[PDB]
């Protein structure tokens, strides 16, 4: 959601954008940008979202079937 | 009682363990020898270097042992462990599998060293910062959590490289 912002504010299609209000969010984004996050790679991983979203929704429902093999993994 | 070297009151075994390439012969090589170099050759079994320090008015004679951190050298059971006073465990800040791993040293730790040998969680290479992904914060938040002493450091630089050892061997003397 705040890279959406940002978007339509590098488009012109917003006139300016503020810093996001969570702090893990602005965390996030100063790590994000500090390690190099190109404004290409911003407008990349916004066509991503669908997938990231609904991928990472599903990494963390086997994160909630983790406990049914806890003895296993070591 | 016991005999007792004029020269030494302590021999503190140091040992550093870690993935390769973490910086451990560099963070030896620059604390025993005042010497580094980009040249790398990976390290196999074992190796270890002497030096003597003073802490509190005692004198403190450190082994520092520096085990061979890549697969092929290494085994399940390990017997490097085995008589060490303290154990640092390198990671190198700029890739964070190295400080994954750190989980994975750790529980060898418990496994074969002193049931309560000192740690020291230490990450080299806090020079490239252009390039490090590890944030200090969460560094310190992971050793803390287990209560190791932890400092950030750099085999290049000297940053903080005579402080790492020189905190593991006032902690070993806190111990006994
Ligand atoms: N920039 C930077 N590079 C370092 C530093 N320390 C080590 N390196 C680099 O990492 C390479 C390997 O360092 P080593 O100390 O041999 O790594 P190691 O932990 O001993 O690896 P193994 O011997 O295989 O266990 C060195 O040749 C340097 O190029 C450091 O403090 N800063």
């Amino acid at each position: 959601r705040h890279l959406h912002m940002r978007q339509k504010k590098r488009n012109g299609s917003l006139p300016d954008c503020p810093p996001p209000e969570d702090p893990a969010i602005a965390q996030l984004l100063k790590k994000l940008l500090s390690q190099g996050m190109t404004e290409e790679e911003e407008d990349k991983l916004l066509a991503l979202k669908d997938f990231m979203m609904k991928s990472n929704k599903a990494k963390a429902n086997i994160v909630d079937q983790s406990h049914l093999h806890d003895s296993s993994q070591k | 009682m016991s005999s007792m070297n004029p020269e030494y009151d302590y021999l503190f075994k140091l040992l550093l363990i870690g993935d390769s390439g973490v910086g451990k012969s560099c963070l030896l090589l620059r604390f025993a020898d005042d010497t580094y170099t980009e040249s790398y050759i990976s390290t196999i079994g074992v190796d270890f270097k002497i030096r003597t320090i003073e802490l509190d008015g005692k004198t403190i004679k450190l082994q520092i042992w520096d085990t061979a951190g890549l697969e092929r050298f290494r085994t399940i059971t390990s017997s490097y462990y085995r008589g060490a006073h303290g154990i640092i465990v390198v990671y190198d800040v700029t890739d964070q599998e190295s400080f994954n791993n750190v989980k994975q040293w750790l529980q060898e730790i418990d496994r074969y060293a002193s049931e309560n040998v000192n740690k020291l969680l230490v990450g080299n290479k806090c020079d490239l910062t252009t390039k490090k992904v590890v944030d200090y914060t969460t560094a310190k938040e992971f050793a803390d959590s287990l209560g190791i002493p932890f400092l950030e450091t750099s085999a290049k630089n000297a940053t903080n490289v005579e402080q790492s050892f020189m905190t593991m061997a006032a902690e070993i003397k806190k111990r006994m």
